[PDB]
């Protein structure tokens, strides 16, 4: 295993003799067993590149683009080149032919494109020998593989009398059976072959067959699921010791252990709740089965996209996504990636974005519609959207498809046949009912829903359809007969959960009974104590406003699933509501000494920062990032998130250039986030480069405390580099081109943000100081005129407003703003900074008592009342507004000045002027110098 | 809610409920209609009290006994805004709400509908 020694010595060989085949080839080969498929590529095409001719290094690049890539273009191309060598190199050898379509078929993620290919490679292999019964068998496959059912038929049947000893036929057979519903003659001819199955060794192929043909009877769900288990633990003794080699791909069949996997997820949950469900074991079969096919052939990008589902499916919706984005940065045209992103997007309320995948999937895919999952999706979207006639219309084209409906002979339905999960089928059928409820169609939904009752009989998920028959009962009114069937789910049935929440949920609603409501929850925690019914009573006690009663249930949870960070954090969030402080902090500990999830750092960080610990926050933080730096992807932006945070609270501490070389650690972890996303998350890329902006904004932030303006002008520079049109990245530049005296540029940044939004009051106040710095006064007052007739209560524009018309000489323009307030809110009068609006005019008016007053009652609030105490100041400090010891007229006022009347008042009011000081608190060393200059002033 | 959740608050916080005021303040910071901006203000009073003084009741308010609704509830008394504890009391003839029979002596005319008091 001393694989940098190893490739030390490797070069020296190439260096040597760079003509020496056997090295590569060897080299190509440990690669694929190592899993590195760029350096695997690099030795197949260095090997091309010498001997293009090599059958071993086309065959590596055709599995290249079918078993990493899915690129469906250059796997067919690879094939079509391989096939061309095939033809130059013994074109008689219908066994190599052979060889290479059970390789490709079995890895081919039921592509048509390759599976054309492929198939041509066969039929001239059968054409070299029509008496071979086991081509003629894997054209019965690659016709199944195609949909083409009709023609599996006949060329399995074409088997079987090629040789009536071909079982690898009658299995293929039996599965065109099962497919068209033929369920007797399957169940008769895999008993056969179960007798004879000791002459042959146990097979996972025929106990599938008995698990697929007891699904389709409808047999026990741990029935169906033990024979998966015995499918799987059968199939993988087979593969035990064996190299990584390209038979390996042929031994494991990724094909099959997918549909294996698609109907363990018919038994799986349909939606993102985080681990600790009584379900989860048949995710984590999944996790365990897709990861061999992962070790093997993620290029078969439907293994990877089942990882981003059942990543998805056990609450890992940022794992789901990175993956995702992986596959479409494989194969940009891959359809299903598309169609779990439309599913990721749900989840997310994005609908639009939910809409634009499904229709790249359609656009990619027009095969698409042929798959009941694909129109249950859609109907899901328009749904949300209130395309409800249209919703009706994608749920009848899904009810269409075969499968769909118990059916005979003579069916109405005539398309390419698919294996339906019952979970899709039940809830196409639910939300068809959901959708003809939501369109008044009560008829229509009751007899679908009585369908949907004959359809799914006996199974597990018929307790769903009672729940849909409540739900439907609740919407028709009786509120007794949902109730009554909701009662009727008791502690040893299914769902008995989300029957006793709907109960609560009626008693809540209809009865305003909380103790029903308690009740219901506490039979939940009787009979049916887990950890996400625990979860889901905390958040229950949470809507009841009873959070020790939530804490006992959040606590019922973490104890049996400490790995969920979500539980963490709402468990965190009930804690702080009731004072327990030290058992948030420490479960967040806990949380972040066990590796969970990104947030985790900021819930610690902002708690620390709210109870005003920023010291804790700091060290937290600065443990937090003590590793060595990790180089995924997901840790580089983590890490990356945790350090920005870190300068956050260095920001408080006063530790300003520790902020910027934490934020510039963040934007060389940035860069390495942008040059992976790049290439693998394309999707992520406004987001990230906002990310870089910010960090670039807090860089400029850090230097203008710093005096260093040019530097704040950079890193607001590169800042817009990376994004050009942030409201705040925009006003930031702007008020650093006025601050360092580029009113021109302040104004293009300006006109920009008001062009990107016309409503930013910052944007249009500091165009119209410009304009008035520029003596464009009539357009100064004009655009802030403009801007109270969009925004009539705005104290910023209006007192703004005010000292343009002071300084213009023009203050009768005034009262007009304050009628326009108190006609838009009669209440404008109360306001603090309506009164300091009205104060600083009666100090221009003439009326220092009156503004005083108006001042007086803004005094206390934290910007109107602070600038009203400043005025308050000036006028305690100066009533009469004189120069303070001018000779022209301080000799004057004598029969005033020298009475002790005006001597005392005068002086009561400057040295209480130090008591309006005493309630002007500063917030910055400018405001502590005003303060003490003002003090002196006293 | 904004109005009655806000005076609950008010007079928990006044009163030292501050758990009870934990609860107008989670009802308040609930409501679909409030931004982001509003939600964090009552976040921001609401941590102010509760490292000021707790998140708890320091003295404790009990009518949540007949709020959850099961046990049914006490008529709540129009002169007092609390349940009547009374076997038997008066009632007004015109809106037929009770009123603790010492209380309903301080009036005249019905304190909900301003009828005369029979």
């Amino acid at each position: 295993q001393n694989y940098s020694g190893a490739l030390e010595t490797v070069n020296q060989i190439i260096v040597n003799f760079p003509s020496f085949l056997p090295a590569f080839v060897k080299k190509m080969k440990l690669q694929l067993a190592l899993q590195d498929w760029d350096q695997t590529v690099e030795t197949a095409q260095r090997l091309l590149l010498q001997d293009s001719q090599n059958v071993e290094a086309l065959r590596m690049q055709a599995l290249y683009y079918v078993c990493r890539e899915g690129d469906i273009e250059k796997a067919s191309t690879k094939l079509e080149n391989l096939g061309n060598t095939l033809d130059a190199m013994e074109p008689q050898n219908a066994q190599l032919f052979y060889n290479i379509t059970l390789a490709f078929s079995r890895t081919c993620g039921r592509s048509q494109l390759i599976l054309q290919k492929i198939q041509t490679l066969l039929e001239r292999a059968f054409s070299l020998n029509p008496q071979q019964s086991e081509f003629a068998t894997e054209l019965g496959y690659q016709m199944i593989l195609q949909g083409r059912v009709k023609e599996a038929l006949k060329w399995y049947k074409t088997a079987m009398t090629l040789d009536e000893t071909s079982v690898s036929a009658l299995v293929g057979f039996i599965q065109c059976q099962l497919i068209e519903g033929q369920l007797q003659d399957a169940d008769q001819q895999l008993e056969f072959l179960n007798e004879i199955q000791q002459s042959i060794g146990k097979s996972a192929e025929l106990i599938y067959l008995h698990a697929v043909l007891a699904m389709k009877k409808n047999k026990r769900q741990e029935e169906v699921i033990n024979l998966l288990n015995d499918v799987l633990d059968t199939h993988f003794s087979q593969l035990e010791g064996l190299p990584l080699g390209i038979q390996y791909f042929e031994k494991l069949n990724p094909d099959f252990l997918l549909e294996i996997v698609m109907e363990y997820l018919s038994f799986c949950p349909m939606q993102p709740a985080s681990p600790g469900q009584p379900l989860c074991p048949l995710l984590r079969r999944c996790i365990s089965v897709l990861e061999t096919v992962v070790r093997t052939v993620p290029g078969l990008l439907q293994t990877v996209f089942l990882i981003a589902k059942v990543k998805y499916l056990s609450g890992d919706i940022e794992a789901a996504f990175n993956n995702l984005q992986h596959c479409l940065e494989h194969n940009p045209s891959y359809a299903d990636a598309h169609l779990l992103l439309a599913q990721v997007y749900l989840s997310q309320e994005k609908v639009k974005l939910c809409s634009q995948s499904l229709e790249l999937c359609l656009s990619y895919d027009f095969k698409v519609r042929d798959y009941p999952l694909y129109h249950l999706i859609k109907a899901q979207s328009q749904k949300k959207m209130g395309e409800i006639a249209d919703a009706i219309k994608t749920l009848h084209m899904a009810m269409s498809l075969p499968g769909m409906k118990r059916i005979g002979a003579s069916t109405k339905s005539k398309d390419r046949k698919t294996e339906v999960d019952t979970s899709h089928r039940l809830s196409i059928f639910l939300e068809l009912i959901d959708v003809h409820r939501l369109n008044g169609e009560q008829h229509e939904a009751t007899k679908v829903l009585q369908d949907a009752i004959h359809e799914f009989s006996g199974t597990s998920e018929e307790v769903r359809v009672t729940i849909a028959n409540a739900d439907l009962a609740l919407a028709q009114g009786d509120i007794e007969r949902a109730l009554s069937i909701l009662q009727n789910v008791t502690a040893e049935q299914p769902y008995f959960i989300e029957a006793r929440e709907k109960m609560a949920d009626i008693y809540l609603k209809h009865r305003k009974d909380k103790m029903l409501y308690i009740t219901c929850f506490r039979e939940i925690a009787e009979r049916m104590a887990n950890p996400r019914s625990f979860l889901l009573l905390g958040d229950a006690y949470m809507n009841i406003l009873e959070p020790e009663e939530a804490i006992v249930a959040y606590e019922q949870a973490l104890n049996q699933n400490p790995k969920d960070g979500t539980l963490a954090s709402k468990m965190g969030k009930a804690l702080i509501k009731t004072h327990n402080y030290s058992m948030a902090i420490t479960y967040y500990e806990a949380a972040l000494k066990t590796g969970q999830k990104n947030y985790l750092c900021y819930d610690l960080a902002e708690l620390l920062l709210k109870l005003k610990w920023y010291d804790k926050a700091e060290k937290v933080l600065q443990h937090a990032l003590a590793h060595e730096p990790v180089n995924e992807l997901s840790a580089l932006m983590e890490d990356g998130r945790c350090q920005v945070l870190l300068a956050k609270v260095y920001s408080k501490m006063e530790k300003l250039g520790d902020a910027i070389t934490a934020l510039q650690q963040a934007r060389e972890l940035q860069a390495r986030v942008l040059k992976r996303v790049q290439m693998e998350q394309p999707d992520a890329v406004p987001a990230q480069k906002h990310l870089a902006a910010e960090i670039c904004a807090e860089i400029a932030k850090h230097s203008v405390a710093q005096r260093d303006y040019e530097k704040a002008i950079k890193f607001y520079r590169e800042a817009l580099v990376h994004c050009e049109t942030d409201n705040k990245i925009m006003l930031e530049l702007a008020r650093l081109y006025l601050a360092q005296d580029d009113p021109d540029s302040c104004l293009r940044q300006c006109a920009l943000l008001l062009q990107s939004d016309q409503d930013n009051e910052a944007a249009t106040m500091m165009m119209a100081d410009l304009m008035f710095r520029k003596q464009d006064y009539e357009q100064a007052v004009f655009h802030l005129q403009q801007l109270l007739e969009r925004k009539p209560d705005n104290y910023m524009t209006l007192s703004r407003l005010i000292d343009l018309l002071r300084r213009c000489g023009k203050l009768e323009d005034v009262p007009r703003f304050f009628s326009m307030a108190e006609k838009r809110n009669s209440r404008a009068k109360l306001e603090p900074g309506f009164q300091y609006c009205k104060g600083l005019y009666l100090w221009y008016t003439g009326e220092p008592n009156d503004a005083l007053r108006h001042f007086n009652k803004a005094r206390k609030d934290r910007d109107w009342g602070q600038n009203a105490l400043y005025n308050m100041i000036e006028i305690c400090l100066n009533p009469d507004n004189e120069t303070v010891g001018g000779e022209v007229f301080e000799n004057l006022d004598g029969d005033l000045g020298n009475s002790t009347e005006k001597q005392e008042s005068v002086q009561l009011a400057v040295r209480t002027a130090e008591k309006l000081l005493k309630e002007l608190k500063p917030q910055t060393v400018q405001g502590h110098v005003q303060l003490r200059i003002m003090e002196n002033y006293c | 809610p904004v109005e009655i959740y806000s005076l609950l608050a008010l007079c928990a916080c006044a009163s030292r409920a501050f758990g009870t005021c934990s609860k107008a303040f989670i009802k308040l910071k609930s409501l679909e209609t409030l931004s982001s901006e509003q939600k964090q203000q009552y976040e921001d009073l609401a941590l102010e009290i509760f490292t000021k003084h707790t998140s708890k009741d320091n003295r404790k308010p009990e009518l949540d006994s007949l709020m959850e609704g099961g046990e049914g509830k006490l008529p709540t008394c129009v002169a007092t805004g609390s349940p009547i504890t009374e076997y038997q009391f008066w009632m007004c003839s015109v809106c037929k709400h009770g009123v603790l029979a010492q209380e309903i002596s301080h009036y005249s005319f019905c304190p909900l509908c301003h009828s005369p008091v029979g």
